[PDB]
């Protein structure tokens, strides 16, 4: 529960969750808080961890301050960023086509080191796009989401690659910071260590060591445990530091003459100067954890030093020699071990905060340059900072990331869950990531480091398989960027209540148990062969005092769409994947109904997403309408929530909200006051419970197709509302100025019926393809009016009109803008797509009258007929169990415990022993309804209105044919299943063409649903056609239909007139090609 | 009809033969009055007319009489579709 | 993986069983375009 | 291309080969240049030199071990003996 | 390698006298179209420019050869003619291209039928066939195989 | 694994990885073998080389 208004949804769960699911989109808000030093985050840090909580803007401004010149006569620093209130609200922004931002301020101090005079001056840095309570941004009116990027952490990454020529092992290392040059060491087949700097030609690493001021005695002291190193020493043609510095400068700066100082400062300002090279703080952490350096000590600020460049080599050698430990002189012991690249200890997560940080850094670098360049050529004793400063670059970076980035994405507003999974999404593609070339098949794999951190199921099906992912429910994000998942702590064989969040590397040095493991009254254990996961993704039986940790729940690895699937452990990963990605494409219906059989996960998803309305403060419902709700609280203040009605999403859906409370009601805080598009009393209702028969009908449910009643159309059960936007601009032109009006050159006089005095269509008017919405003109004059595209139709909802004069806002070259919003109620027709939560979709073949459907011995017709042939070869039987339990619920139950709880209700609570009808229940994914419980509850199954049980203790009901009237000879599995209507409709996927718009750059149809283009005739179709021997049709397609121009004309004419089709002349792709070879003076001749 | 396709080297007689004139001016159109220039490029006398069935002289424009060469402009009056199926040459110095 | 899956989809796979069965599944959903591409390459040749 | 010849043959066909160990019997019959070659073959310096200087028939010889080895393995080579005859 | 180019002309009804040019052809305008734009601007290809360059050089050379001028300027303008015509045919092959407005190499004639924007590769791909449609398929078992 | 790789290896006339030698002549065989190696000698039936 833990929610005030909690529609009672009984649960078959047999465990207790010692850890409430956290906020589900905190991964966004926490990161954006770390970026603006909000006080919540500051204390959240102080409350555990470090003492000075440094933010994300503070950090860039420090790593930038102070802006000095070559001499140093002056300096210019920035500090103390501030955020003053936002201008407008979220609604005002989404309406006025405006961004949701806050003025940013930062104090800028200037000094004059000659004098030493301070000229402090507060500065205005710009309007900073802020972030809504839902985890989003609002850019130019549209709602967007900054997805999180998966990358590889900076650090030192070893390897080992069996050689090809010689079949020899050979190791390598690689030091990869956020900024700088790549320094690589290797051990080759000749058994001679080597090095490469800036990926240049290879060198003996001894060169580097000496370049660092090392004398062969120092080396022989440090190394010497390895003869390959002594050999690399001897076999070296450069003794003495300066000679080696010159060697490096030569193989690294060719043509420019070696100078002692130049080489010294090169090796300095290549790695050790924190301007051209920085292991970001995470880099330093990774490089100290490995190599056992800087133990128990800050990581405040640093870059590459010498101890690390040296312990890298010692590690490489000690690894080649096959050892398992290294204890540096001063550092600590460490295991020698190759590094896995896709492991999450090494992979990390750039959240919206870090991305924005980086782009701000870029803008600030541009600003720094521009400052210098106006910092030499001004009069000192007069310059304040607001003179040296040009903020423009900064804003552009911002405005160039919230647009023109593959990580700031239009929000997936098809349903709450789509957005909620858009915000918890992890991408391994984008600026700084990878592409479909490097993207092979080991980054697209599941790794034993995802358990509790990444979902092994949720991901697209096509070219983005495995790259994109979704974050688990119990997982959060280190400040460094590494994902943590919680584990219960275990001491002396018994489990405590202390929750310890672990990132992978920590998880790997422990023995982690399983939630479903038994206990008794203490958390103690009752078995002894406990099942555990070990380091190398391995699993095994182990002892009792030998477990170092424990999982909290069974659903620690699953995600938020994969946990809304009942009976998952009875499906297969492909079909569960498909079910997940189906729920995420599911339109909102005119009336929502929650799953009669679900999981304890729809309420919380609906809350956390944000398409519902929750009581800010406890209180009493003062007033209630459909556009306003008014709560007079217990403290005296009156809050007033507003509701979005028929609000177009980014995908044509409706976001209508509707209240579920009545006046005088007393609501707690955290209580749902209104429902969303796909909620019912605050829990996801993406679909409908329908009466289903598992049987083959008369060939109309063949190969995954399905059959429907007509009650789902009569009673508009699966009906949806779809809104669409049509914009026309009125701009200026040389020939004249576009003026939106009513009057127009010679057209009908009725077409202006639905047009108001302004030329814009009138609300409440129904429209039709080709009909007019708004009237625009370009002079000549012309008829440049907006008309509905083919297919789409409906009723005019809204008109949003912006004018230069009114001064709201507009782009350049434009003067006026009209958006029209027209809606379409769409009942479920044939061709539409449906599905369930188990990977079971299919188009609708036949929508049958109610009188020909297989009806029951109650008179009750079924609503959907599903075939038997697609279930057992796909392993999606979870829908069968779903169906059975749906029956068990729509028709309640009462176990007869007169003599005592039977041998199959042992594990049951004392709350499932009975239930009335329409009794929603919950079968959590891995702690849910077993099979004995369900077979038993299929017998209880309270009788009907007339004392008869229409369904046996096996799920099967004798049926009757609505065509013959005769009963089917065999009982049929019947029940209630929760299905979903998908965005893959008919009208938005149908197309046809005879002759229309052509390209005028290629002489072909303008291929496209929007340009009304025909279909393509590729190479394989030509192959097939040639293999038929068909040769006049192929020529008909390649000449008369696509490229030829006189041919198209003459054929259209010949057909509209009734004269036989003209015959080919001579190919026109030849009558001109000739005239290109006759130009190169080639005497191409055609002969018999 | 087609049975084979021969390709070979052209002589100067082949190019003198493919042609319907000999262009001599470095003039393509008149940027002001937007018309091809004479004995240059886009000419109408050796490549054919632009508007259908009208000479560059614009006088003997009617189609009722075909197979004549307007002496003034020299533009044999016929379909403009030849401006694709017509070539000329340049007897380089 | 010498640890088998001694449970059916009727009984119900445990959490780990359901985890180590995602590997091959995703391998399939990945490979099933490279397979098509190889077949198409051979066919393109044979046709040329 | 793919000939995966056995180790002996892939090796003997290459002087740019680094072995992992080297046995040398009657090793007094070798010369400074011979050991230079061998120590260019094994950089791991994992030899198992056998011999007896007083069984030498060669005017390049050893006359002592440190002569040829200290130039490649100074202070880092062990000398064991086998005193009994059976 | 050298016997091939000779055994060719051994039987080839034509001799190698075509490698050397004394006349040069022009394409039909509709391959070098020059059209104004919807608003007052122009849009052209770069073959008219190459032909114009050639013809300029050629007429000036004609003159220099009528003016009894020294052999050197005639020789120079003849080199220039060779360069210009070689460019027209395949500009960018030999030496440096002839750049246009935008420092772009002018599209020569080889550049008219070589690439996938070339008169040969075309007709070997999808053509957006009119008189066509697409939709979603359902099953009809009340139907016959035809 | 002789699937599509083998088909590509045949239609392209490529020398196989596990190539096997065939008999240039008829006749009988004298088979010798030493450490990690076979040597076959085909004594023909005509009486030649
Ligand atoms: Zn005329």
């Amino acid at each position: 529960n833990s929610v005030p208004g909690a529609p009672n949804r009984v649960s078959f769960a047999k465990l207790r969750e010692p850890l409430e699911v956290p906020g589900l989109l905190d991964v966004q808000t926490d990161s954006f808080e770390w970026l603006v030093g909000s006080d919540r985050w500051r204390q959240a840090a102080i409350d555990r961890g470090e003492e000075n909580p440094v933010g994300g803007l503070e950090e860039v401004l420090a790593e930038l301050s102070p802006i000095e010149d070559f001499s140093g006569s002056m300096s210019l620093s920035f500090s103390d960023p501030r955020f003053d209130e936002v201008k407008a609200s979220v609604d005002e922004c989404k309406d006025k086509d405006m961004t949701y931002a806050a003025p940013l301020f930062v104090t800028a101090e200037f000094i004059n080191n000659n004098t030493g005079e301070i000229k402090s001056q507060t500065v205005f840095m710009g309007d900073f796009p802020m972030m809504t309570e839902k985890g989003t941004f609002i850019i130019n009116g549209t709602e967007r989401v900054v997805v999180s990027q998966l990358v590889r952490s900076p650090g030192v990454y070893f390897d080992e690659t069996i050689d090809k020529s010689t079949e020899k092992t050979l190791h390598s290392v690689k030091v990869i910071p956020g900024r700088g040059a790549w320094l690589e060491f290797d051990v080759d087949k000749r058994d001679t260590v080597g090095v490469r700097i800036d990926r240049k030609r290879r060198q003996p690493v001894t060169v580097l060591l000496k370049a660092l001021g090392w004398t062969n005695e120092q080396i022989v002291e440090r190394f010497g445990f390895s003869e390959i190193m002594m050999g690399t020493l001897e076999k070296d043609t450069t003794s003495g530091t300066d000679e080696a510095l010159l060697d490096i400068y030569r193989k690294l700066r060719p043509g420019e003459p070696p100078t002692k100082e130049s080489a010294q400062t090169l090796l300095e300002n290549l790695f050790f100067k924190e301007k051209r090279y920085d292991l970001a703080r995470v880099g330093r952490y990774k490089v100290n954890k490995k190599l056992g350096l800087n133990a128990g000590k800050p990581i405040t600020s640093s870059t590459l030093t010498e101890e690390d460049v040296v312990a890298t080599i010692e590690y490489l050698v000690r690894l080649h020699e096959g050892q398992t430990s290294m204890t540096v002189p001063g550092g600590v012991e460490v295991p020698v071990e190759v590094d896995d690249i896709d492991h999450f200890g090494n992979r990390r997560l750039r959240t919206v905060g870090e991305l924005i940080q980086n782009q701000i850094r870029v803008g600030l670098s541009r600003m720094e340059r521009v400052v210098r360049e106006r910092m030499t050529t001004q009069d000192v004793e007069a310059i304040t900072p607001q003179t040296l400063i040009n903020i423009r670059p900064v804003v552009a970076a911002i405005k160039e990331f919230f647009g023109t980035s593959q990580l700031s994405q239009f929000m997936d507003q098809n349903n709450p869950l789509s957005g909620l999974t858009h915000k918890r999404r992890l991408s391994a593609l984008g600026p700084g990531g990878l592409s479909r070339e490097r993207a092979g098949l080991e980054v697209r794999d599941v790794h034993p480091s995802h358990y509790g951190r990444m979902c092994p199921i949720e991901t697209p099906e096509g070219p983005n398989i495995g790259l994109i992912g979704s974050l688990s429910v119990y997982a959060r994000v280190n400040p460094f960027g590494f994902i943590e998942t919680p584990y219960r702590k275990v001491e002396n064989g018994v489990v405590t209540d202390q929750i310890d969040y672990l990132t992978a590397d920590e998880e790997d040095r422990h023995v982690v148990a399983q939630a479903n493991s038994p206990t008794d009254e203490n958390g103690r254990f009752t078995e002894d062969r406990v099942m555990v996961r070990k380091k190398g993704g391995e699993v095994e039986f182990v002892s009792a005092d030998q477990v170092d940790y424990m999982d909290v729940s069974p659903r620690q690895m699953v995600s938020v769409a994969t946990a809304m699937i009942p009976f998952l452990e009875h499906d297969d990963a492909n079909r569960a994947l498909m079910g997940a990605n189906m729920q995420r494409q599911a339109v909102p219906l005119v009336r929502s109904e929650a799953p009669l059989v679900g999981t304890g996960m729809e309420l919380r998803a609906a809350i956390d997403a944000g398409d519902v309305v929750v009581a800010d403060k406890t209180g009493v419902i003062e007033e209630v309408s459909a556009d306003y709700i008014t709560v007079m609280a217990d403290d005296g203040t009156r809050q007033s929530y507003r509701l979005r009605k028929f609000a177009r999403s980014n995908h044509g859906t409706c976001a209508n909200q509707r209240p579920i409370v009545d006046a005088g009601q007393r609501v707690e805080a955290g209580q749902v006051i209104a429902d969303g598009p796909c909620t019912q009393n605050g829990e996801m209702a993406l679909g409908k419970n329908l009466l289903v028969a598992i049987m083959p009908w008369e060939g109309h449910n063949y190969e995954d197709a399905i059959i429907l009643s007509n009650r789902l159309v009569e009673e508009d059960v699966l009906t949806s509302i779809h809104i669409e936007e049509h914009e026309i601009d009125a701009r200026d032109t040389k020939l004249g100025a576009e003026e939106i009006t009513r009057d127009i050159p010679n057209v009908s006089d009725e077409v202006l019926a639905d047009l108001d005095e302004r030329g814009i269509v009138r609300i409440g008017a129904e429209v039709r393809d080709g009909d007019i919405l708004v009237g625009k003109v370009t002079p000549k004059v012309r008829d440049t009016s907006l008309k509905v595209p083919h297919g789409e139709s409906g009723k005019v909802i809204g008109i949003r009109v912006f004018s230069r004069e009114d001064d709201d806002e507009l782009p350049a070259g434009v003067n006026e803008l009209v958006r029209v919003y027209v809606a379409q109620k769409r009942k479920i027709s044939d061709g539409d797509k449906l599905a369930g939560r188990h990977g079971n979709k299919g188009v609708i073949g036949k929508i049958l009258p109610v009188e020909d459907m297989p009806f029951l011995p109650d008179g009750t017709p079924v609503d959907i007929i599903l075939n038997t042939h697609g279930v057992p070869r796909r392993m999606n039987i979870g829908q069968i169990l779903e169906t059975h339990l749906g029956w068990v619920a729509k028709a309640g139950w009462n176990i007869d415990v007169a003599a005592g709880v039977p041998d199959w209700a042992s594990k049951l609570p004392e709350e499932l022993y009975s239930a009335p009808a329409d009794s929603t229940v919950a079968t959590p994914v891995f702690d849910g309804a077993q099979e004995g419980e369900l077979a038993g509850l299929l017998g209880s199954t309270l009788p009907n209105r007339d004392g008869e049980v229409m369904v046996d203790a096996d799920g099967k009901s004798t049926l009757f044919d609505g065509r013959s009237g005769e009963p089917f000879p065999y009982p049929v599995t019947v029940g209630y299943m929760y299905i979903l209507k998908l965005h893959h409709l008919v009208d938005d996927k149908i197309h046809a063409r005879s002759t229309g718009p052509y390209s005028m750059i290629t002489q072909q149809p303008l291929g496209g649903k929007a340009q009304f283009g025909g279909q393509r005739f590729g190479e394989m179709e030509c192959w097939a056609m040639q293999a038929y021997g068909a040769a006049y049709t192929l020529q008909e397609l390649l000449t008369i239909k696509s490229d030829d121009t006189v041919g198209r004309v003459k054929v259209y004419e010949a057909i509209v007139k009734g004269e036989n089709i003209p015959e080919p002349g001579i190919p026109e792709s030849f009558k001109v090609l000739l005239k290109e070879l006759q130009s190169l003076c080639l005497n191409v001749e055609v002969l018999s | 009809f087609f049975d084979e396709l021969r390709i070979g080297l052209a002589t100067a007689d082949d190019i003198r033969n493919w042609s319907y004139g000999e262009v001599k001016k470095p003039e393509t159109i008149n940027y002001r009055t937007l018309k091809p220039e004479k004995d240059g490029l886009f000419c109408e006398k050796i490549f054919g007319p632009t508007r259908d069935w009208e000479c560059y002289c614009g006088k003997y424009k009617r189609v009722r009489f075909k197979g004549i060469i307007c002496e003034r402009c020299g533009v044999e009056v016929t379909r403009a579709k030849v401006r694709r199926e017509r070539m000329g040459h340049i007897e380089l110095a | 993986i010498p640890r088998p899956i001694k449970s059916s989809f009727r009984e119900g796979l445990t959490v780990l069983e359901y985890f180590i069965n995602t590997h091959g599944a995703r391998k399939g959903l990945a490979d099933t375009a490279l397979r098509t591409a190889d077949s198409g390459y051979l066919t393109r040749r044979l046709v040329d | 291309e793919q000939d995966n010849r056995e180790l002996s043959e892939r090796a003997a066909a290459d002087r740019e080969w680094t072995y992992g160990h080297v046995v040398v019997d009657e090793a007094q019959e070798l010369s400074e240049m011979d050991w230079r070659l061998l120590m260019r073959r094994c950089p791991r310096r994992s030899f198992t030199i056998v011999g007896d200087l007083a069984q030498r028939r060669s005017p390049a010889g050893a006359r002592s071990w440190g002569a040829m080895l200290d130039s490649y393995v100074p202070g880092r080579w062990v000398y064991k003996s086998l005193s009994v005859n059976y | 390698k050298r016997l091939k180019v000779v055994a060719a002309f051994q039987q080839s009804g034509n001799s190698p006298m075509g490698m050397v040019l004394d006349a040069v052809p022009v394409i039909p305008p509709e391959l070098r179209p020059m059209v104004q734009l919807d608003g007052g601007r122009f849009a052209t290809s770069d073959l008219n420019d190459l032909y114009r360059r050639v013809i300029n050089r050629n007429n000036r050379l004609k003159r220099l050869i009528d003016l009894g001028a020294p052999e050197i300027i005639v020789n120079n303008e003849k080199r220039m003619l060779q360069e210009s015509v070689d460019a027209l045919f395949d500009n960018g092959r030999r030496g440096r291209p002839v750049t246009g407005p935008g420092n772009r190499p002018l599209k020569s004639l080889s550049d008219l039928l070589k690439g996938k924007q070339g008169r040969f590769r075309q007709n070997l791909l999808g053509k957006r066939v009119d008189y066509s449609g697409r939709s979603v398929i359902v099953v009809g078992p009340q139907l016959k195989l035809h | 694994v002789g699937g599509l790789p083998r088909v590509q290896e045949l239609f392209e006339a490529r020398v196989p990885r596990n190539k096997a030698p065939i008999a240039d002549v008829a006749g009988r065989v004298r088979l010798e073998e030493s450490d990690k190696f076979f040597k076959i000698t085909i004594v023909p039936d005509d009486g030649g080389e």
